[PDB]
Order: C-alpha cells, then sequence, then structure tokens
RNA sequence: CGGGGAAUCAGGGUUCGAUUCCGGAGAGGGAGCCUGAGAAACGGCUACCACAUCCAAGGAAGGCAGCAGGCGCGCAAAUUAC
RNA sequence: AAAUCCUUUAACGAGGAUCCAUUGGAGGGCAAGUCUGGUGCCAGCAGCCGCGGUAAUUCCAGCUCCAAUAGCGUAUAUUAAAG
C-alpha cells in the first residue's frame, strides 16, 4: 500500500487507416494554418471534440423536461460559451454538432498571441510563448496549447520581464554592446 | 577459479577439448550443455565438478539422460 | 565452352545411383559420397544422367550436402582425365 | 430453424457453448492440447544452444538455399530449426553458442518460401544480430 | 483465490481481474498444543517427513510467500540506501 | 528530518545556431523513384500476392522521397474487423 493515485488517461485517438490521401492532407492543412508541432495536436483536438459531440449526441435521447438533460446540458453550453466557441444568440444544445476542428484550434493561446498581431507570423508567436515572453492576467505562460477563455482575451501582454516588452537588454544585445 | 585453471591445464596436458566452463555448484543448465553436446560426441558429454555441491535436479537429470559427472573432493581421483 | 580447372571450395564427382526429386547423391573424388542439389539453371535446361562426370559446389557448413554447378561430357572429361582427375575412368 | 421461446435461455446457452468446439481458433486456444506440443510453451522468445548450421532449399517456384540453425531449447531441451534474418548473419553465429530466437510473425506456422521452419534467431551470445549486421557492436572476444 | 474493477466496443457482446480497497487462505509439507478476551499463532512451542548449519562427535540450533540482498528458474522484474 | 528534483534568480552559454533525430518503408495491399553503381533463380528480400536465371520500380549500396516522431520497429496472449 501507497499514497498514491494512478489516475491517468489517454488525450488522442490514431486514425483507423494509417496512409490515406485526403486525410493526411487535411491534418498538414490544420498544422500549416496554426504552426502545429505534429499530428498529435490535431488528433488530442479531435479526441475532445468528439468527447463534447459523444456528450451532446447521450443528452439529446432524453425528454425535453428532464432535470438531469437540463443541468448537463446548461453546464456544458455555459462552458463551451465560456472557452470562446459559441455565443449567447446560438446557445442550444443542438448547434454543439454544428461545431468543427477549426473553432477550437481559433483558441490555442498561439493562435491569439498571432491574431492580436503581438506576433508577425503563426511560427514567430509559438517560439515567442515558450520563449516566456507572453503572459495572461499577470501570469507568464509558456504552454501554446493554453486554450484562452472568452474574458480573459482582452489582455495578453509581454512578460514584464521580457526584452521585448519590460525592458531588459538579452544575452545578444547585453554581449553586443560590451564589445561595441 | 584457480581450481578451474589446474583442470584446465590438466586437460591441456592430457590433449582434451572443452566447451563450457563455471564457477560454484552444479545446475539443470550445465547438465543440458553437457546434453547438447552428446549428440555431437558421446566421450566429450561429460561434467568435471572440482569440490562443489552436486544439486539433485542436475543429478536426476544426468542419470535420466546419458550425461555422467565426475564429483570429487580430492583432485587425485578426479 | 572452355574448360574449367577449378579446384577452389568445389569438387568433382561421379553421379551414382540419382535417385530423389533432385537429390542426386554422387561420390566425390577426393572425400565421401554426398547429396548435390540441381542448382536453379540445371532444373529442365541442363540434363545429368545416372553415370556422369560433375563440378560440385562444396558448401561447408554442415558438408552432408552440396549443389551441382557444371555437367562435364566426353570431350572435358578426356581433357580433365589428361591432368587432374584419378585413373578412376570417364 | 432457432428455438425462439421466453424458456429457451439453457437449450440457446448449451448448444452456443458446445458448438465454440468446432472453431479451430478457440479449440485450439481452450483445450490444453497446443500449449505441450508448442515448443516454447505459450512464451514470445525462447533460449537454445545451437546444434549445426543448415541449408534449407526453398519451395518449387523459386530456388535457394536459405541459411539456418538447429537449436536445442534450455527449458524443455528439445530440438528446432529457426532461420537467420538478413544477409551473411550466418557468419556472426558459430557452433554451440547460445542463441535467443522468436516466433516467425504466422503464429507458429510455415514461410512464403522456407518450409518446415516456425522460429528466427535475434539474439546471438548476449548481442542483437540487427546490431552485428548494421556494425553498431561486434561480437564479444 | 472470489468480488469492487480492467481492456475493447454502434446496439448486443468478448476477454482479462496474482497486483495497493473489501472478504478468504498459508507461512517448506502435514499433525498436536501452551498462554490469552482473541491463535489451532509459526519473526510461539512439541513431534514426524524433506532439506540443511555448527561440533572437541558428547550434544546444540533451524524457517524471507516482511524490507534489502544472493542463488536457482526462465523471454520476464530495482538499493545489503536515509 | 537532512538532502535531492522542481520553481525563483546573479555570472557564463548559438552560425555547418558540428548545442547535428531517430526507427521503419519507397511494385500492389499502403503514403513514397521505371534514378544510378553492384550481384546474376547464387546472395538475399517477401506478414500475403510475389521479386531475383546479365538493362532487378522489390536484393546489397549511393542519392532522393514518404510515414510517425523523442520515439518507431519485431515476437507473442487478447479485443474490434468476425453477420
Amino acid at each position: 500500500p501507497v499514497a498514491r493515485s494512478w489516475v491517468c488517461r489517454k488525450t488522442y485517438v490514431t486514425p483507423r487507416r494509417p496512409f490515406e490521401k485526403s486525410r493526411l492532407d487535411q491534418e498538414l492543412k490544420l498544422i500549416g494554418e496554426y504552426g502545429l508541432r505534429n499530428k498529435r495536436e490535431v488528433w488530442r483536438v479531435k479526441f475532445t471534440l468528439a468527447k463534447i459531440r459523444k456528450a451532446a449526441r447521450e443528452l439529446l435521447t432524453l425528454d425535453e423536461k428532464d432535470p438531469r438533460r437540463l443541468f448537463e446540458g446548461n453546464a456544458l453550453l455555459r462552458r463551451l460559451v465560456r472557452i470562446g466557441v459559441l455565443d449567447e444568440g446560438k446557445m442550444k444544445l443542438d448547434y454543439i454538432l454544428g461545431l468543427k476542428i477549426e473553432d477550437f484550434l481559433e483558441r490555442r493561446l498561439q493562435t491569439q498571441v498571432f491574431k492580436l498581431g503581438l506576433a508577425k507570423s503563426i511560427h514567430h508567436a509559438r517560439v515567442l510563448i515558450r520563449q516566456r515572453h507572453i503572459r495572461v492576467r499577470k501570469q507568464v505562460v509558456n504552454i501554446p496549447s493554453f486554450i484562452v477563455r472568452l474574458d480573459s482575451q482582452k489582455h495578453i501582454d509581454f512578460s514584464l520581464r521580457s526584452p521585448y516588452g519590460g525592458g531588459r537588454p538579452g544575452r545578444v544585445k547585453r554581449k553586443n554592446a560590451k564589445k561595441g | 577459479l584457480g581450481s578451474l585453471e589446474a583442470l584446465l591445464e590438466f586437460l591441456k596436458t592430457s590433449e582434451v577439448p572443452y566447451a563450457g566452463i563455471n564457477i560454484g555448484p552444479v545446475h539443470k543448465k550445465d547438465v543440458m550443455k553437457a546434453s547438447v553436446m552428446l549428440e555431437h560426441d558421446p566421450q566429450y558429454a561429460v561434467i568435471l565438478a572440482f569440490d562443489v555441491r552436486i544439486e539433485r535436479d542436475a543429478q536426476e537429470m544426468a542419470d535420466s539422460l546419458g550425461v555422467r559427472i565426475f564429483s570429487a573432493e580430492i583432485i587425485y581421483h578426479l | 565452352r572452355e574448360l574449367v580447372f577449378k579446384e577452389d571450395g568445389q569438387e568433382y564427382a561421379q553421379v551414382i545411383k540419382m535417385l530423389g526429386n533432385g537429390r542426386l547423391e554422387a561420390m566425390c573424388f577426393d572425400g565421401v559420397k554426398r547429396l548435390c542439389h540441381i542448382r536453379g539453371k540445371l532444373r529442365k535446361k541442363v540434363w545429368i544422367n545416372t553415370s556422369d562426370i560433375i563440378l560440385v559446389g562444396l558448401r561447408d557448413y554442415q558438408d552432408n550436402k552440396a549443389d551441382v554447378i557444371l555437367k562435364y561430357n566426353a570431350d572435358e572429361a578426356r581433357s580433365l582425365k589428361a591432368y587432374g582427375e584419378l585413373p578412376e575412368h570417364a | 430453424g432457432k428455438c425462439r421461446g421466453l424458456r429457451t435461455a439453457r437449450k440457446l446457452r448449451s448448444h452456443r457453448r458446445d458448438q465454440k468446439w468446432h472453431d479451430k481458433q478457440y479449440k485450439k486456444a481452450h483445450l490444453g492440447t497446443a500449449l505441450k506440443a508448442n515448443p516454447f510453451g505459450g512464451a514470445s522468445h525462447a533460449k537454445g544452444i545451437v546444434l549445426e548450421k543448415v541449408g534449407v532449399e526453398a519451395k518449387q517456384p523459386n530456388s535457394a538455399i536459405r541459411k539456418c540453425v538447429r537449436v536445442q531449447l534450455i527449458k524443455n531441451g528439445k530440438k528446432i530449426t529457426a532461420f537467420v534474418p538478413n544477409d551473411g548473419c550466418l557468419n556472426f553465429i558459430e557452433e554451440n553458442d547460445e542463441v535467443l530466437v522468436a516466433g516467425f510473425g504466422r503464429k507458429g506456422h510455415a514461410v512464403g518460401d522456407i518450409p518446415g521452419v516456425r522460429f528466427k534467431v535475434v539474439k546471438v551470445a548476449n548481442v542483437s544480430l540487427l546490431a552485428l549486421y548494421k556494425g553498431k557492436k561486434e561480437r564479444p572476444r
């Protein structure tokens, strides 16, 4: 006996057919558009979407007056409005089925850092985040797969320490300044 | 090990080739190496064991197959 | 075809009792009898008979088997007779 | 015709249960007769000592001498013939060496060409044949 | 060993569950018992069976399926730590 | 507990940024070369069909390309495919 938990979960599902043109293209488009590292990151978002869709599908089968369906449905919709893949108008359980991978990949910190014009390329954003230049609220995050909340969007600023923002020259600038 | 060298230089002097060597008591893998020899040359399939404990499983496996073991504490006897 | 006095990991043999389904079993001039397999190109193209002189590719792992490289005939046999091949007849 | 009645659960279960024996896979699996006959005895890999190298001829349509090793196992001490994989791997093996052999791939059946062999050599003298083939290691002397 | 469970999975199913929680069992194999509220206890004893340690040969002492570690077995598994 | 690891932070630390990405494939199944040397039904590849007998799209190599990627082969028990 030991005081440790063994609650570990797989976050991606591999495709049934390993080599298939039309599919490989579609995944590489997603990588190319949102500068993802490998196809695991696309399968991760497919798996999460699939689980949300399966939850919506298994909720639909219950009657419209059931307390459980009402409570669970509202909670799911609230969370998907909170994360920012829907709006208050389209907040019906039926519309959960009308989402896709694009909607979820748009909410990556990498994507938002590129879309707000902090970085000048989708590839630059991932590096900039990973190099500890970017911060949300007063918290320095270096996770490209940080899924940004709707209300947390309006402040992604450069971390104050950073050379780009804070105002402290790095190794290259220091070395060039000493030999200048 | 000193005793193992002594036995090998005796075999060298008496002109007999040796396949496998080991330190400690005799086991069922050792009699199996003596057995896998038995297919090639029936005479050569033997174990020269000097001042070591023979095991029951090794001994009964040796007696069940055509593998003889020469156990002796005084080297003269071996 | 030219003469081939090749004794380089391969031996001359007299075919005797050629029974098998490619087995052969000939009697080598140096050593004892061996099973000499009919090599790919000799399967249908070239015919080895009950009594024949052959150059067999001595395959040296096991040594109880081999494979027939070349079939000889009367003129080449009579030549081989002349240089090195035992007074064993051809 | 199948009995569909509400009280025929025993009849269906009894039938299904005994009719599964006519399945080749189920009978080979569940009846403990394959295991004792299997030279490894339900083990993925097995270790043995080499008797001798042997050249096995291929099937009728394509002719070649497949290089193989007669090996006696360690656990049950019975003789089997294992096929060395890549080109010139037979050179690295010698007679009376300790060799790890694995199943060929087809679940204890024969290969396209080489007849009457189930097993292939993976390690020689506690060294992987891939390492000796690619020259990442050298045979310990 | 049996459950709580695990893998897979349209619906139905198939396969696994020695292994951290619950219940059972046994301390090499059997048998008998002292003490105690509670044991047929084995880091308690008594005898036999199998193995084996010391010896002045008169006698004496054994139990890792606790943690390390070693031998064996095998395709298969960690540090004589604080 | 005393340490370790992590987080924090002085100093040093990137131009073949030589601070070097592997494991398997490139006839079909099945994504990728009828490119060039070598061997000549021998050596070997090939889960299956098959490729090798002097112009090898398949062997041993060079170059190039594909797949997944800090991982990817291989064997074996088992599940879906198996109406």
